[PDB]
């Protein structure tokens, strides 16, 4: 194996109940080595897939090319750039900007959004 | 714990209480004063940790100030929190030896009944309380703390006379004050404080304990 | 480019903000020193400053040379608007 | 309203309204604040050789016309043995004073406030008598020496025919007296000021008159006067303007907000700190300082952890995380019986190698710390330090024998995962690995290439300063930081006052509180005369316990009700009286 | 020749150390006696702990894991060729011993960076203009505060940190 293997075991909150649609909680079967998820208000139970039920502090979420919705490119008050070549389309006109968050914490790194209809593609530098 | 660093702590509190005894005027060997941790490690045989005397054999007698009022005794209990029972057994040992004054250095906390009972036995025989943390250093060597001299009752009589004051008119100091506790001075007595000055250069003040 | 390399006792944002402030202060001080020198003996303004009557070197700097970096609460103008100080500027403009 | 009742009394001890003594002579010296002026202390002279060259009156005089220069008199006294012993009696005393003065001003500052400017008066004598600066004089050195002894006796500020009073006199004019004698030395007069005998006689008469005039007047409302004199520069400059300096800064409140914080005897200062000094190799090596700092820095496991995970794995020997499989090979002999007892709920922690390095901490110390804190119930195992991924593997064990569902298990069937979160909640928030108590994530590592510290004495006798490392800390635990190894237990100090009192005791507060007030005033740039500040701190400590100048402080004083009603609480105090 | 033991636990720990030394068969291209050396390692550890304690077991186990490293076989080779005696091996020469490139470099450069987080702490005010009236150094600081004023107008106050000396433009 390798340390290159990404860290996404499946955080997973919802796959809630199938009958009354309320939230499922883990609970043990000491007899078969199986995790089960049960609704607290009904007799419904089902085995879990991953043995993971909680993680905390990826600390490095890089949220660098996610949540940043492509429609941001229409904003006139953001700086258009003559700096060329979107990395997908053969056209310049990337709109760029810092952080745009409170969880960024100290970033000075630029984020670039191509603005022509052929991409919507986004990328850091 | 079970580590040599603990020895350093035992060594260091031993150094401080010896300086304190010395400063109360009690006769102590300068060689004891100079005794380092590596010397101590052989001279008391702080063994290899596990195996003996946590704080029962370190227990020491101190013998008298230039005026022979005879010995002072310094005790180091073992348990983290000391109960009245151990104090009572200790009291039996000091009485049978007929000690004159006891200093008790406790590991951590203090039973409130023990402090109370310690209070109540005071009129009969006198008895001191130090937490070990306060003895890990020697406050009298701090850059802020001036030279304190306890005055003899007669010298105070002369002081009140020469200024024509009354004891009440003087500046005051708590009995429970760390420096007051360090000399182990009792209520009603006066301490003479000598300070460096930015104008006279040297300034002398007095404080009544109360 | 993410190559600034933070100073050992600050974050990357704080290092940048310290560093531009050092340069813009350094700039005002050079031009300020330059005007006091360029002035002659007859400047009545120099006669009021030098006697110790009113004003100061920095006053001379401000009328003739350059006023410099305004301040509030100990740092440069805040982003009153979303990532801008006035509507007239481009977003996220950290220049002078 | 606090100080108002304090004034000089006719025996000169400054007392308040109920007649308690504040100081024994006003401002520790008997001198009023109107006629004192800044003067230099020649005697803090650097090299031992230069001082000896400059001050010693020569006897190994040149066989040439030597001495007929400067004096026509030395032809008279080149043979006297007694005059040689007496000047040697003077110089040894000067050299002894010189040693005392170094102890008084550890900072090696030679600027002190004194009455009667002796250089300008001496310069005034030369001007009036028209003394040629390059001719032989008729002045006699023994006349100067005895004249200076005579003049010291004449300069009495409070009567002393009593040995205690005689001693109170000797120390209360010590700084002026060494200043007088070091400036008016026989060689000083001879080699430099060239004064004549009547000129010297007038000079004694002048120093005598101005000094006696200088003394403070009994009756002066020095308490009222001192309060306004401190009050006035507090009106001046800086509400809360920031001064960029080193790495530090969001440090020590500056100005009026600090005056309010200090004077109220705040239990919760806005920015409490300790300036910690280092010793041995740790006072000059960065890496050693790093090690002590690490022990001091209050780090909690939450600060250290990269990541956490909870896994469902009853039997390790079939681990859900296939990569963990090697530790099972590694840990089959780790209490092999109670693998039949350990809960099927697993906690996994991932640690950062850079962050773990900075604290220089080991995995075994953590396992041992957590095991010791929670107890043998919390079964911990860990990884090889050389792995590229740092991991801690945690299960929970029980007491075996007693748990057989005797009644219903006194736990009320708490979910064990959920209990494992409570372990994770507490394990992170509580565990104080290496770092002990609250000095917080905030440390500062400062090089004192800055100010006037770390200076000493040398074989040359000069005040060659050191440049050394110190630690500024935002924190309060002054007591523990003193107890730690390699931290200098002499110079380590705090800007906090409530804590200084608990640890060091009331006299140390008197000094530190004067220093903190001195520090805010110097920042704001304006100077305040020392007497005024000494009197305020002395007014606040006199009762024994700190008297914040607020209604819960000074209005608890045993002063009369009618004074105390005019302060703040008014009606309540009159009702209580 | 190394002392045998009658304890089952110590004997098992020995074969585990021997098993750890057998990794990669490196011992073959040298032909050393890894079982005897392991017994000497165990004995040498025992000379320090003198107990079957967890701390002994952990120390043996951490020796075992460090010998099992696939990123640094050259360490094991160094032990196997007798360049590192067992009494030496009993105590680490580095945190998790990683000498022989890769991790030591990485640990060292990491030691550079965490020491780098102290280096200048951060200092200065930056003007370096006026020259001190005491220690005659030109490294100095200035303060600018309260404007207009009544009788103490805005003046430039200059302080020499370098010896706490303070003056005004004056
Ligand atoms: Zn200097």
């Amino acid at each position: 194996m390798e340390p290159d293997g990404t860290y996404e075991p499946g955080f997973v909150g919802i796959r809630f109940c199938q009958e009354c649609n309320n939230m499922l909680y883990p609970k043990e079967d000491k007899e078969n080595r199986i995790l089960l998820y049960a609704c607290r208000n009904c007799d419904y139970q089902q085995e879990a897939d991953n043995s993971c039920i909680y993680v905390n502090k990826i600390t490095h979420e890089v949220d660098e090319l996610t949540q940043i919705i492509a429609d941001v490119s229409q904003d006139p008050t953001l700086p258009r750039t003559e700096d060329h070549p979107c990395q997908k389309c053969g056209h310049k006109e990337a709109v760029f900007f810092q952080s745009h968050s409170a969880r960024a914490e100290d970033a000075m790194r630029l984020y670039y959004v191509c603005t022509a209809p052929h991409c919507g593609h986004r990328w850091t530098e | 714990m079970d580590d040599e660093e603990e020895t350093y702590r035992l060594w260091k509190i031993r150094k401080t209480i010896m300086q304190l005894c010395h400063d109360r005027g009690y006769l102590v060997t300068q060689d004891e004063l100079d005794q380092t941790l590596e010397e101590f490690k052989a001279q008391s045989g702080d063994k290899p940790s596990e195996g003996r005397p946590r704080r029962t054999d370190l227990t020491v007698l101190v013998a008298h100030n230039d005026d022979p009022t005879d010995q002072m005794f310094v005790f180091f209990p073992e348990e983290p929190k000391v109960g009245i029972k151990t104090i009572k057994v200790y009291c039996q040992r000091m009485q049978e030896e007929n000690i004159t004054r006891a200093l008790i250095v406790v590991q951590q906390g203090m039973t409130p009944s023990a402090k109370q009972s310690l209070v109540d036995m005071a009129p009969k025989y006198i008895l001191e309380q130090f937490l070990q943390q306060e003895l890990l250093i020697n406050i009298t060597e701090h850059e802020l703390v001036p030279e304190h001299v306890v005055m003899t009752k007669e010298e105070v009589t002369e002081l009140l006379a020469r200024y024509k004051l009354r004891e009440n008119q003087l500046p005051r100091i708590q009995a429970g004050d760390p420096v007051a506790r360090y000399f182990g001075i009792k209520r009603g007595q006066v301490v003479k404080i000598i300070r460096p000055s930015e104008t006279a250069g040297r300034y002398i003040t007095y404080r009544l304990v109360q | 480019n993410n190559e600034l390399e933070p100073t050992p006792g600050n974050t990357l944002r704080q290092t940048f903000e310290n560093q531009v402030n050092r340069i813009l202060n350094d700039a005002r001080d050079k031009t300020g020193s330059s005007a006091q020198k360029s002035l002659s003996e007859y400047n009545n303004f120099k006669s009021m400053v030098v006697s110790g009557a009113k004003g100061s070197k920095i006053n001379i700097s401000q009328v003739i040379a350059v006023v410099g970096q305004q301040n509030v609460e100990g740092k440069r103008i805040p982003f009153g608007f979303k990532h801008r100080t006035l509507p007239h500027f481009i977003k996220d403009d950290y220049g002078p | 309203k606090s100080m108002e009742s304090v004034m000089v009394k006719y025996d000169a001890t400054v007392r308040n309204s109920i007649n308690q003594v504040v100081q024994l002579r006003y401002g520790e010296d008997g001198l009023a604040g109107e006629s004192v002026e800044f003067q230099n202390l020649a005697t803090l002279k650097p090299s031992n050789k230069a001082f000896e060259k400059k001050f010693r009156f020569d006897y190994t005089n040149e066989r040439a016309l030597r001495r007929t220069l400067q004096e026509d008199l030395v032809k008279d006294v080149l043979s006297n043995a007694h005059i040689q012993n007496e000047l040697e009696r003077e110089f040894e005393r000067m050299r002894e004073d010189r040693e005392v003065l170094r102890v008084i001003f550890p900072t090696g500052d030679s600027k002190v406030v004194l009455p009667c400017n002796l250089l300008r008066m001496i310069w005034n004598a030369q001007k009036i008598f028209h003394i040629n600066p390059r001719l032989p004089s008729d002045l006699h050195p023994i006349k100067v020496v005895e004249g200076v002894k005579e003049l010291s006796k004449k300069l009495v500020i409070v009567n002393g025919d009593d040995p205690l009073s005689r001693q109170a006199q000797e120390n209360a004019t010590l700084l002026f007296n060494i200043h007088l004698r070091s400036t008016l030395c026989s060689r000083r007069m001879a080699e430099e000021f060239r004064l004549s005998g009547e000129a010297f006689d007038w000079l004694l008469g002048e120093i005598e008159s101005k000094f006696n005039q200088a003394i403070a007047h009994p009756g002066e409302m020095v308490g009222a006067l001192a309060a306004q004199s401190l009050g006035e520069p507090a009106t001046q400059m800086t509400l809360n303007t920031f001064h960029y300096a080193g790495v530090s800064a969001k440090n020590v409140t500056l100005g009026v907000p600090r005056l309010k914080e200090l004077i109220n005897i705040s239990k919760k200062p806005k920015t409490p700190s300790l300036t910690v000094f280092l010793l041995g190799q740790s006072a000059r090596d960065a890496e050693r300082a790093k090690d002590i700092l690490c022990r001091l820095e209050h780090t909690t496991l939450r600060k250290v952890t990269a990541n956490t995970a909870i896994y469902y794995d009853p039997n390790p020997q079939s681990t859900v995380v296939a990569e963990d499989q090697e530790w099972v090979n590694v840990y089959y002999e780790m209490p092999d019986f109670d693998v039949a007892r350990i809960s099927p709920w697993l906690l996994r922690v991932e640690l950062d190698r850079k962050h773990m390095t900075d604290r220089k901490l080991t995995m075994e110390q953590i396992a041992e710390k957590i095991n010791a804190g929670f107890g043998d119930d919390l079964n911990c195992i860990f990884n090889d330090d050389n792995a590229e991924k740092l991991v801690l593997r945690i299960r929970i064990m029980n007491s075996d024998e007693n748990k057989m569902q005797e009644e219903e298990e006194v736990v009320d069937k708490m979910d064990d995962d959920v209990f494992l979160r409570c372990i994770e909640s507490n394990m992170l928030t509580d565990m104080t690995l290496q770092g002990i108590e609250q000095i917080s994530k905030v440390y500062m590592h400062l090089p004192q290439t800055d100010n006037k510290k770390k200076i000493i004495i040398t074989e040359d006798g000069e005040f060659k300063a050191l440049q050394e490392w110190i630690l500024e800390t935002d924190g309060v635990s002054l007591m523990r930081v003193l107890s730690e190894k390699d931290v200098d237990p002499v110079r380590t100090t705090s800007n906090d006052i409530v804590e200084i009192f608990t640890v060091l005791g009331i006299e140390a507060v008197r000094k530190a509180l004067e220093r903190e007030l001195y520090h805010v005033i110097s920042f704001d740039g304006s100077y305040v005369n020392y007497r005024h500040l000494a009197l305020l701190c002395d007014t606040m400590t006199c009762r024994g316990h700190l008297m914040a100048i607020t209604r819960h402080g000074v209005n608890r004083q045993d002063t009369g009700p009618l004074m105390k009603c005019s302060f703040e609480e008014t009606v309540d105090v009159l009702m209580e009286a | 020749r190394a002392p045998s033991t009658s304890d089952s636990v110590r004997l098992k720990c020995r074969e585990m150390l021997a098993a750890a030394l057998r990794t990669g068969d490196d011992y073959i291209a040298i032909g050393a006696d890894e079982e005897e050396l392991g017994s000497q390692i165990e004995e040498a550890i025992y000379q320090e702990i003198r107990n079957t304690d967890m701390k002994y077991k952990n120390r043996v186990r951490s020796r075992i894991s460090n010998l099992k490293d696939a990123k640094n076989p050259n360490l094991r080779k160094n032990v196997l060729c007798g360049n590192i005696p067992p009494d030496l091996f009993a105590r680490m020469t580095a945190e998790e011993m990683a000498s022989d490139e890769l991790k030591e470099m990485r640990k060292n450069l990491t030691k550079e960076a965490i020491r780098e987080h102290q280096m200048a702490k951060t200092g200065g005010t930056q003007t370096d203009l006026f020259t001190c009236g005491k220690c005659k150094k030109k490294n100095c600081t200035y303060t600018q505060v309260q404007t207009r004023s009544a009788d103490e107008p805005m003046t430039t106050f200059v302080v020499c940190n370098e010896c706490g000396n303070r003056w005004k433009f004056c």
